[PDB]
C-alpha cells in the first residue's frame, strides 16, 4: 500500500505514513530488482 | 443508532480485533 500508490506528492508537501504492528519482511523488496538505488546508512541491509 | 463522541480524531495510533465479548452475569478485571 506504499510503494504502489496512484499518485505520489510533490516534495515541497511528502508524505508521512506511519507502520506499525506488524512483521516486516524486507528480503522481498530487498530481493526485487526493480529499485534502481538501495543505499542504507548505519547498519548494513541484511541483518535488518 | 448513529455515531457519537469518537468524532474529530486527528489521528489515531492503535487498531486491534477480536471476537466478541457480550441471566448471563458478566465479570470483568482492568
Ligand atoms: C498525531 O500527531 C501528533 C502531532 O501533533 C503527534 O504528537 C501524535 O503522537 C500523533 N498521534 C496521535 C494518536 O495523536
Amino acid at each position: 500500500e506504499v510503494f504502489n500508490a496512484t499518485r505520489f506528492a510533490s516534495v515541497y508537501a511528502w508524505n508521512r505514513k506511519r507502520i506499525s504492528n506488524c512483521v516486516a519482511d524486507y528480503s522481498v523488496l530487498y530481493n526485487s530488482a526493480s529499485f534502481s538505488t538501495f543505499k542504507c546508512y548505519g547498519v548494513s541491509p541484511t541483518k535488518l | 443508532s448513529e455515531f457519537r463522541v469518537y468524532s474529530s480524531a486527528n489521528n489515531c495510533t492503535f487498531e486491534y480485533v477480536s471476537q466478541p465479548f457480550l441471566k448471563n452475569l458478566r465479570e470483568f478485571v482492568f
